[PDB]
């Protein structure tokens, strides 16, 4: 969270299993696996997709692809409003950072890509 | 030094005036000779407000029976004072078979005795009584409602198949006793409605006690 | 400042500040020489028994109150409420945190507490002669709760100066801006009906109002996230 | 919070936020046995090796990004400059300090990365069909530093959404003001040309654009304070 | 004979024929060190795993013979229907339980078997020359099970004479009237769909067909009753 220092509120961060659709409301969320981040009193806050899988084969069109399925979804929701003094901006900004875990892995090099020398 | 004034059991002592039957010749009241009075701990006008300073009580209760004439005469008449307990049929007659069903205690009584006394247990099923009960038994006007509260009843008249020669009262009193309570809440501040429930008038809600003309003046 | 997890559910929240553990004891259970010893009370551990955070109220100068009742708050949210409808007998205790956001330039103070059996009661017609009775909706409101009409007597005809005589805790916003209720069992039964009856009430009441000047944010929320402890079930169906 | 000094140059500064090593390697030295065993290269202490404040930057709404150019940056500056020029060889390690000072009321994050051979390239004539070559103004832009003009691309045709991949911190002013990196001696040989070939690059870009409310100082100052660590000259002219 | 119980499910039985455990393997759970140990595959016990008795089917001198399709069989019928759809993976074993309730004066000879992957065919338009695929009514026929329509080829050109072949149990009226049999989880996969993908098959078909003279009951009783063992669900939806 980048806002102001004065600024404060609750949001709710929430990971949907594969499968699982993303939740009608902050109330059924909340019901699955979540966070109640408080950016008040922490900056950062980091979530923890357990596990995704891009093994299932497809062959759709004629082109066959090794497509996920495993989809698990990050829903962000508001929990309180943002709460701000006089003086305060009435938007922040939040900046996200990903990266794979330790127990990352990844099979059968394919070297594919747009941007290739030109000519 | 001392505070025993300040237990339960004093807080709750000393026997108060909680019932009074009537029992005259002529008139529309009370015209069999007989009458029943459901236990009410909230008789005497006092104890309401008292009990209702917990949520929880559970305690015993002598009872006291003084009876005569208006006059305050004293006639040669036989009484009897019959406890139906909870779950128990009332006599709906003066000739009623419950007046001569057994497990219904009774005590004969001249009204020259010196008044009758008798103890009545812990009745209810649960583990005590309960003045409050947010909730509905198994919108609505069962709201409130703990009915394993019920103490049992007392029916009273006058003894024979004819009526009495004098005009007769009965007056009941109650002691309660080995008193215990929980959970204490606000004590009532404004004045009550209705006997069972807390419903009060919300045109008159009044300050919980005096006023004056600033706050820095006394 | 430090965030603690149950199950799926996870709370940022401050360190610990002090806890109100209601009439000093602590939630337990309910050992096998009881009544009801041959239909196996089921203690649920997993899901049931974790963080349950309710649509934020939010707090202003008009505010008059609001109150929750237990179990009921939870008898239609998930998992919990799964197993206060479909099972005969419920006890179990309870975890309550309510919690504001608000900057150094607002004002106000907060009464939270818990009094059990919360009976409600109605204005009677005004002139009191009517025998009127609280609606379903004001006796049971789900988890958005109901606000208090007449605070000053609790909607009950009883002082809400002497509500501190109940499990408490102020949330001063110059000072707090949370507040923790631990809830033991309470009630002259040690097993009862989960939907038809409600041991207690949340109530949340604003003594000194809220204030801010024009320009900060005029609403506060006010958020509040329970959890059960040591509850049971009995039977299924 | 504690000031502390090298030489006659003392900055005032934090007690010890997160310091970032580059690459896990502090700047050291390069042994007798080297290439250039017979020339000497002296290894300046006293002056040479002190705080060096730059002219600090002012952030703005609108402001896209900085870079500076190592060892470009000080080649004009003071006695370090000195070295740098009138040396054949040069080696030499950084201690970066990028400082920003804002109010509680402020809100923004810049990201401070150091990326080793920061070649910039140009927009190509728009169509990109012009073989142009960046400027020395923008090449090695001194002291003053550079502004990014598509900082998306890093002026370069790479994503900034990836400079994390490079030793770097992040200045978030809700959390921190200051910013410190350290970065060893990162190149193919042990020494080459002070003058010719800039090793590294200093990036500060705005991630969270800075942002206030109207009557605050307008425009937040980042202020680069820079000490060589390890630095060897070589061939005297 | 004596009667069992788990849980709240009581079967009255026989002290104990053969039972049949399918390739000599008893359904086991799945360790720590696997694909998803992240999120902790939770295994039921309580009442998930108890005696479910299905609708029981009448054999009758015309019955060709029916089959069902785990977990696809449970997937509808209760508490263990209800971990199958709303979580992501699941895995088990089961205990399979086929019974039948003749007269000495009855006879017949069901084979009962468990065939992994039992995909069904089609009589493609009767020439062959249709392509035509099994309805879902056919391939997922709930508890209810489904009727062989060509048992000879077992509804998928295969001899029935050779389903010995897979775990098995023969019920023949003049000796015995209940088969057992034990299958452990078998797949490709240590987790799988419970919804999409069935896994095996419960044949029981009559190879000497059901008899009787004139007056004794017409249809006997086949009561197909089962227990999940060691059953795993992940992922709760």
């Amino acid at each position: 969270f980048t806002g102001s220092f004065m600024a404060t509120g609750k949001m709710l961060i929430a990971y949907t299993p594969p499968g699982g659709p993303l939740p009608k409301d902050r109330a059924t969320a909340m019901l699955g696996t979540h966070v109640i981040w408080d950016f008040g009193l922490q900056s950062s806050v980091t979530l923890v997709i357990p596990w995704i899988s891009n093994t299932h084969y497809r062959a759709h069109a004629r082109d066959g692809v090794f497509d996920y399925y495993t989809t698990g979804l990050v829903s962000i929701w508001y929990q309180t409003n943002y709460v701000v003094p006089i003086g305060a901006p009435n938007t922040a900004y939040i900046i996200a950072l990903a990266a794979a875990q330790k127990n990352f892995t990844m099979k059968l090099c394919k070297d594919a890509s747009d941007i290739l020398q030109t000519g | 030094h001392s505070t025993a004034e300040t237990t339960l059991d004093s807080f709750f002592s000393r026997a108060g005036l909680v019932g009074e039957i009537d029992l005259p010749l002529k008139g529309t009241t009370n015209p069999n000779g007989y009458a029943n009075w459901d236990i009410d701990i909230t008789g005497y006008a006092q104890m309401r407000r008292k009990v209702e300073l917990f949520t929880y009580m559970r305690f015993d209760a002598e009872f006291t029976f003084v009876a005569c004439t208006p006059t305050g005469e004293v006639v040669p008449q036989l009484l009897q004072y019959m406890f139906v307990p909870p779950g128990a049929p009332k006599p709906d007659s003066r000739e009623s078979l419950a007046w001569q069903t057994a497990t219904n205690p009774s005590v004969f009584v001249k009204l020259s005795d010196p008044p009758a006394q008798v103890s009545v247990p812990f009745m209810s099923p649960a583990s005590a009584y309960q003045w409050f009960y947010d909730g509905y038994p198994t919108k609505d006007l069962e709201y409130g409602a703990m009915p394993n509260n019920m103490m049992g009843t007392f029916s009273v008249r006058t003894v024979g198949t004819s009526k009495s020669k004098y005009p007769l009262v009965v007056r009941i009193y109650m002691r309660m006793k080995h008193v215990r309570a929980w959970i204490p809440r606000p004590m009532r501040n404004q004045n009550y409605l209705f006997k069972a429930n807390p419903n009060y008038a919300g045109n008159s809600i009044k300050p919980t006690g005096a006023s004056r003309t600033a706050i820095t003046t006394l | 400042v430090a965030q603690l997890t149950i199950g799926n559910s996870t709370i940022t929240t401050q360190e610990a500040a002090n806890i109100i553990v209601g009439y000093g004891e602590w939630p337990s259970y309910c050992s096998d020489s009881d009544a009801t010893a041959v239909d196996k009370p089921t203690r649920p551990d997993v899901s049931v028994n974790r963080f349950y955070t309710l649509d934020t109220k939010l707090w202003e100068k008009s505010s008059k109150g609001w109150y929750w009742k237990f179990p009921d708050v939870l008898t239609e949210t998930g998992v919990f409420g799964q197993n206060a409808q479909f099972h005969y007998l419920y006890r179990s205790g309870f975890c309550i945190h309510v919690q504001c956001n608000a900057s150094k330039f607002h004002q106000g103070a907060l009464l939270v507490a818990v009094l059990p059996e919360y009976v409600i009661g109605t204005v009677a017609g005004g002139t009191g002669t009517e025998d009127t009775h609280p609606p379903y909706k004001q006796t049971q409101p789900g988890a958005d709760g109901f606000e208090l009409q007449h605070p000053y007597v609790l909607d009950a005809g009883i002082p809400i100066s002497q509500l501190t005589v109940c499990p408490h805790q102020w949330i001063n916003l110059r000072t707090n801006n949370c507040a923790t209720i631990i809830v033991p069992y309470i009630n002259a039964l040690p097993f009862d009906s989960a939907l038809n009856h409600c041991n207690f009430g949340l109530l949340v009441v604003p003594i000194s109002p809220l204030d801010y000047d024009q320009g900060a944010t005029p609403v506060i929320p006010i958020t509040i996230t329970l959890a059960p402890m040591c509850s049971e079930f009995a039977g299924l169906r």
